[PDB]
RNA sequence: CUAGUCUGGCACGGUGAAGAGACAUGAGAGGUGUAGAAUAAGUGGGAGGCCCGGGCCGCCGGUGAAUACCACUACUCUGAUC
RNA sequence: AAAAAUGUGAUCUUGCUUGUAAAUACAAUUUUGAGAGGUUAAUAAAUUACAAGUAGUGCUAUUUUUGUAUUUAGGUUAGCUAUUUAGCUUUACGU
C-alpha cells in the first residue's frame, strides 16, 4: 500500500581521469539500513555507456562496457 | 533469584509470587521468600542510598 | 499497599547541615503520588493522628463575649467580638486574596447557643472545624492549641506535604510521632497498590538534598 | 521518486525495453543498469481481451500513462532498446511499438540513443515445426 | 492395546560482534492562560535568616498559592551503560 | 448594578472536573438528491440549572440601605486630511 520507490537516495556515476567527462548519471540505491550496507549492495553492477558519451569529439559506432 | 529481584523492580508482585511459589513449592514457603527478598530489597535500597 | 520494620530507623540527630538558623524548624513528611486523578473523584484525604503534637504555627479566631474574651487578651493575638467578624464581610472574596484569615476556630460555651444551626459540613476534611475533644475553648487552652492535631489534604499539584517533626521538643517525642503516622498512614491507605513511592525529608526553607 | 540533482544542467537519464510481438507488448523502463526498474505496463492492463493485447491505441495510452508515471518520478531522457520476437522463430517487431514510439516522443519525453537488444541466435537448434510448416 | 518409528518440551550444553524492539540507573539543560519590572516553576514555607555595625529580595500595588535559608517532582531533550 | 450587618462556626453562589437537558435553523452546497449512517446516539465540547468532589468555598444559606430622585430625551461609539481657515467617511484595516 506504500510506494516503493521512495526511500531510495541517488549517487552519482564516476568515470576515471583518462576520459574526458566524469559524470556519467544517477542511479537509485538503498540506504544502509541497520545490518545490510549499501556499499556492499552495490557491488557488482554494469552500465553501458557509449563512446560518444564518453568522450566527446570522436566516433559514435563503438561502444565500451563499464563495471562499477 | 535475580530474575526475582528484577521482577521486584519491575514491581509485579502476583507474577513474582506465581514464580516463587512454582519454584520452591508451597505457599508458605513462598511467601517467606517474598518477604526475605522485600527485606534485602530494602536493605539494597538504603545501600544504594547510602 | 506494603511499605514495612523499624530495626534501623534511628540516628536523626544529623540536623547541623540543615538546621543553622536562630528559630526553631519544622520537619514535615512529604511523599510523591502516582496512579492519581486530580480532577475526578479519586480523593485522598484524612486525618493522621499524634500523641504528642510539636509545634504546628497557625493562626486561631477567637469569639466570645465571657471571661473567655477577658482572659484571652493576655495571648497579645488581635483579639476582637463582632468588629472582627464586620470586618470579614463578602467583600474580601471578590478580593482575589483568600477571606479566610484563620486555619481554626471557636466551638465553646459562649457560641454554644449560636452553634446548632443549619451549617454542618465544609472544611473538616481540610481541617478547619473546631471542638471540645481537641480544646476549642479558648481561656487557657489558647495558649496550648500551639500544640494541636495535624491532618492533610489533595489539591491540583498532586503532592501531599504534612507536619510531623520539630528538630524545643527531643527526638525520643517525636519518635512515636513517626510510629504513629505510619501507622496511621497504612491504615488509610479505591484500588491502589503501593502508593509510596519515596517518603521526603524536610525543614523549614532551603535548597534541595538528598537523604531518606 | 525525486531529483535532488539540477534540472537546467543535466537530464535524468532512463532506458525503456519497448518489447513488441505479434499478440503481445511489453512498456518496461528500466535504470541504465537494468537490474533496479522503473515501471512496466501489460496490454491485458489496459484491453480485458488477449486477441488484440498489440494494439496501436491501446500501445498510444499504455505509452503515454507510463509516460505520466515516469515524469511524476522525474526522469526526463530515455533510450530506447526495442525488442523484437527474436529467436529462431521471426526477428520482426510488432505494430504496437510504430504507435508507441511516437507516443511517448509526442507526450514530452526526451530521446536519446535507439538501438535493438533482440536476442538474434547464430547457430543453434532445431525450429519448432514440422517439415511442411504452418498449414492453413 | 504395545514393541518399533516420527515430532515437540525439560537438564546435559557456555561464550564474542553487528542489527531491530522493550525496561531501569547516575547527571545537565528543562517550565512564558489572563496579569505582574522579571522561566509566578512547584506545595506546609517565611518575614526574615545567612555572610563579613553593614549586604539580598520582600510584606505587598498586580497575578488563582511570589523569590534568601528545606525535596526531586506532573513532565520535554541531551545522555554514559557492571 | 453598589455599601449596614444579627445570622446559618464569622462567613459567597462555584472561571474547574464528573453525571443529566430538554434548548443550540434549514439551504447553498464536494462525490450525494433521498432514509439512518457514524446525526444524532453514547455520552469527558461548551453556555444556563441541579448534585457531588474540591481548583472555585467553612456545604446548606440571610438582612438593611443605596442604584431614589436631574423620571429624562437627544446623541458620541468622530474619522481621517490640512500650515491655518476649514474640508469631510452610511465604519475597512484583500476588496
Amino acid at each position: 500500500v506504500v510506494d516503493p520507490f521512495s526511500k531510495k537516495d541517488w549517487y552519482d556515476v564516476k568515470a576515471p581521469a583518462m576520459f574526458n567527462i566524469r559524470n556519467i548519471g544517477k542511479t537509485l540505491v538503498t540506504r544502509t539500513q541497520g545490518t545490510k550496507i549499501a556499499s556492499d549492495g552495490l557491488k557488482g553492477r554494469v552500465f553501458e555507456v557509449s563512446l560518444a558519451d564518453l568522450q566527446n569529439d570522436e566516433v559514435a559506432f563503438r561502444k565500451f562496457k563499464l563495471i562499477t | 533469584e535475580r530474575r526475582a529481584m528484577e521482577l521486584l523492580k519491575v514491581s509485579k508482585d502476583k507474577r513474582a509470587l506465581k514464580f516463587i511459589k512454582k519454584r520452591v513449592g508451597t505457599h508458605i514457603r513462598a511467601k517467606r521468600k517474598r518477604e526475605e527478598l522485600s527485606s534485602v530489597l530494602a536493605a539494597m535500597r538504603k545501600a544504594a542510598a547510602k | 499497599s506494603r511499605d514495612t520494620l523499624y530495626e534501623a530507623v534511628r540516628e536523626v540527630l544529623h540536623g547541623n547541615q540543615r538546621k543553622r538558623r536562630k528559630f526553631l524548624e519544622t520537619v514535615e513528611l512529604q511523599i510523591s503520588l502516582k496512579n492519581y486523578d486530580p480532577q475526578k473523584d479519586k480523593r485522598f484525604s484524612g486525618t493522621v493522628r499524634l500523641k504528642s503534637t510539636p509545634r504546628p504555627k497557625f493562626s486561631v479566631c477567637v469569639l466570645g463575649d465571657q471571661q473567655h474574651c477577658d482572659e484571652a487578651k493576655a495571648v497579645d493575638i488581635p483579639h476582637m467580638d463582632i468588629e472582627a467578624l464586620k470586618k470579614l464581610n463578602k467583600n474580601k472574596k471578590l478580593v482575589k486574596k483568600l477571606a479566610k484569615k484563620y486555619d481554626a476556630f471557636l466551638a465553646s460555651e459562649s457560641l454554644i447557643k449560636q452553634i446548632p444551626r443549619i451549617l454542618g459540613p465544609g472544611l473538616n476534611k481540610a481541617g478547619k472545624f473546631p471542638s471540645l475533644l481537641t480544646h476549642n475553648e479558648n481561656m487557657v487552652a489558647k495558649v496550648d492549641e500551639v500544640k494541636s492535631t495535624i491532618k492533610f489534604q489533595m489539591k491540583k499539584v498532586l503532592c501531599l506535604a504534612v507536619a510531623v517533626g520539630h528538630v524545643k521538643m527531643t527526638d525520643d517525642e517525636l519518635v512515636y510521632n513517626i510510629h504513629l503516622a505510619v501507622n496511621f498512614l497504612v491504615s488509610l491507605l479505591k484500588k491502589n497498590w503501593q502508593n509510596v513511592r519515596a517518603l521526603y525529608i524536610k525543614s523549614t526553607m532551603g535548597k534541595p538534598q538528598r537523604l531518606y | 521518486s525525486l531529483g535532488p540533482q539540477v534540472a537546467e544542467g543535466e537530464n535524468v537519464f532512463g532506458v525503456c525495453h519497448i518489447f513488441a510481438s505479434f499478440n503481445d507488448t511489453f512498456v518496461h523502463v528500466t535504470d541504465l543498469s537494468g537490474k533496479e526498474t522503473i515501471c512496466r505496463v501489460t496490454g491485458g492492463m489496459k484491453v480485458k481481451a488477449d486477441r488484440d493485447e498489440s494494439s496501436p491505441y491501446a500501445a498510444m495510452l499504455a505509452a503515454q500513462d507510463v509516460a505520466q508515471r515516469c515524469k511524476e518520478l522525474g526522469i526526463t531522457a530515455l533510450h530506447i532498446k526495442l525488442r523484437a520476437t527474436g529467436g529462431n522463430r521471426t526477428k520482426t517487431p510488432g505494430p504496437g511499438a510504430q504507435s508507441a514510439l511516437r507516443a511517448l516522443a509526442r507526450s514530452g519525453m526526451k530521446i536519446g540513443r535507439i538501438e535493438d537488444v533482440t536476442p538474434i541466435p547464430s547457430d543453434s537448434t532445431r525450429r519448432k515445426g514440422g517439415r511442411r510448416g504452418r498449414r492453413l
